[PDB]
């Protein structure tokens, strides 16, 4: 349930490098059936070409997630493909971007809590290719249930979850309103952004846009936010009291004295204190299979000689929900490796930490697995 | 290891055309998918067109229906009829080559110039 405020209520007055995962969703195994991923996250601007390849050749019928991004304003994004693998095939993941000098190939190694609502919005202006590309995620906590996307077909706002399916015509034609809503609202903000910056009619520059609201265990209101950005940098954004406004340069000052005059902030105070934690609890309840389980992390080991005389030592942990975990090294925080928490694809988590241990002194060596699905942490050793 | 000798550049016309070719060295088991990159003007070089040993094309969007790939599978050697060129097209061209473990060779390039 988004906002759903008036179009001129809330009206306006750094390149990244994309980090890359290739990895499968399940354990590799010959003639069972899985899942190739690629997950590339950190980057920006949002414009990006991934491929999938197998045997030095594209792989066609390949899917993505819908464009995304951080607290840190970064885009993230998940390509995925259904795939048996074989002892000769070989697969990797390859990546362009406006900070690459030619594309970077990554092969894939074969060898009681706190909920959020948040929402999403990206529009990247397209000088002569048309209207702006507008897209927009919800997610309540760490599962994305809606979507939009201005380029597809349907122009509606889609499902993406199982248990927001349930609701009826009245929902999805208020939600594809809201969503229009907010696309012109950035197709008019980009306009505006670009003669406030003195920025020539010929170039793409994106637009950001994210606001929620926190609850705890008890259900009850915690925080909210609601936050913009122009070209990946902080624009303006709601302070922690949702009554003032915290503008980084001189024209959002402008923007800040045109919605305190206008009184925009007690108008979005209402939804983030009121309609956006109502229909969370409608959410978590009627998504409670999904959304209120705990899935443990299924844990292994990996052993792999390096130098004949050094040994690498990596602890896994697979399919957990939700996402935050700790893995750690008893022997140190040193030499040692720890990945990023990447999606699995299927709405569970992966993670791994490394150590680099020489021969001999394997058992030596423990690796503490901390998460909220577990009732007591697990120590793995070989 | 594979190296790409590169040919068929240099100065055209509006509306004329060019034909780039690019032969890769050693075995022929060593190259599956050859194809085109071509120099943006900042600093990343965008897909022209590319073609597997199999003969699955893709092309990039700035060269549809202009521009056609195609591959002599006895010579592991790939051709890029360029045709309708426009002051756009001018940038150095990128011949590429993937092993079947998706190891990426890249030629020196040929520079391609449309004049006015």
């Amino acid at each position: 349930y988004m906002l759903d405020l008036q179009p001129e209520t809330t009206d306006l007055g750094i390149q990244r490098t994309p980090k890359i995962q290739v990895y499968s969703r399940h354990p590799a195994e010959n003639g069972k059936s899985n899942f190739l991923n690629c997950y590339v996250s950190g980057f920006h601007p949002s414009d990006i070409e991934v491929d999938l390849l197998k045997n030095g050749e594209r792989i066609e019928k390949v899917e993505h997630s819908d464009l995304s991004f951080s607290k840190d304003w970064s885009f993230y994004l998940l390509y995925y493909t259904e795939f048996t693998p074989t002892e000769k095939d070989e697969y990797a993941c390859r990546v362009n971007h406006v900070t690459l000098s030619q594309p970077k190939i990554v092969k894939w190694d074969r060898d009681s809590g706190s909920h959020s609502m948040r929402y999403f919005f990206t529009s990247v202006s397209r000088p002569g290719r048309g209207e702006p590309r507008f897209i927009a995620v919800g997610y309540v906590d760490d599962t994305q249930f809606v979507r939009f996307d201005s380029d597809a077909a349907s122009q509606r706002m889609e499902p993406r979850a199982p248990w927001i399916e349930q609701e009826g015509p009245e929902y999805w034609d208020g939600e594809t309103r809201k969503v229009k809503a907010h696309s012109q609202t950035h197709r008019v903000d980009l306009g505006t952004l670009r003669g406030a910056y003195n920025q020539s009619e010929a170039g793409s520059h994106t637009v950001q846009r994210m606001y929620g609201c926190d609850v705890g265990s008890d259900w009850r209101f915690l925080r909210g936010y609601h936050q913009y950005a122009y070209d990946g940098k902080d624009y303006i954004a709601l302070k922690e009291d949702l009554r003032s406004w915290t503008a980084a340069d001189m024209a959002a000052q402008t923007t800040k004295h045109k919605w305190e005059a206008a009184h925009v902030a007690e108008q979005l105070r209402a939804y983030l204190e009121g309609t956006c934690v109502e229909w969370l609890r409608r959410y978590l309840e009627n998504g409670k299979e999904t959304l209120q389980r705990t899935d443990a992390p299924k844990t292994h080991m990996t052993h792999h000689a390096v130098s004949d005389h050094e040994a690498t030592l990596r602890c896994w942990a697979l399919s957990f929900y939700p996402a935050e975990i700790t893995l750690t090294w008893q022997r140190q925080t040193q030499d040692t490796e720890l990945v990023e928490t990447r999606p699995a694809g299927d709405g569970t988590f992966q993670k791994w930490a490394a150590v680099v241990v020489p021969s001999g002194q394997e058992q030596r060596y423990t690796c503490h697995v901390q998460h909220e699905g577990l009732p007591k942490p697990l120590t793995l050793r070989w | 290891e594979v190296k790409l000798v590169e040919s068929g550049g240099g100065l055209v016309q509006p509306g004329g055309s060019l034909r780039l070719s690019c032969a890769a060295s050693g075995s022929i088991f060593s190259i599956n998918t050859m194809g085109w990159y071509r120099q943006t003007p900042g600093k990343q070089r965008d897909l022209v067109a590319d073609i597997s040993s199999g003969g699955s094309t893709k092309y990039g969007d700035s060269v549809k229906g202009r521009f056609t790939i195609s591959r002599d599978n006895t010579k592991n050697t790939v051709y890029l009829q360029m045709n309708s060129l426009k002051p756009e097209d001018t940038a150095v061209y990128y011949c590429y080559g993937l092993s079947y473990s998706n190891d990426d060779y890249w030629g020196q390039g040929t520079q391609v110039t449309v004049s006015s």
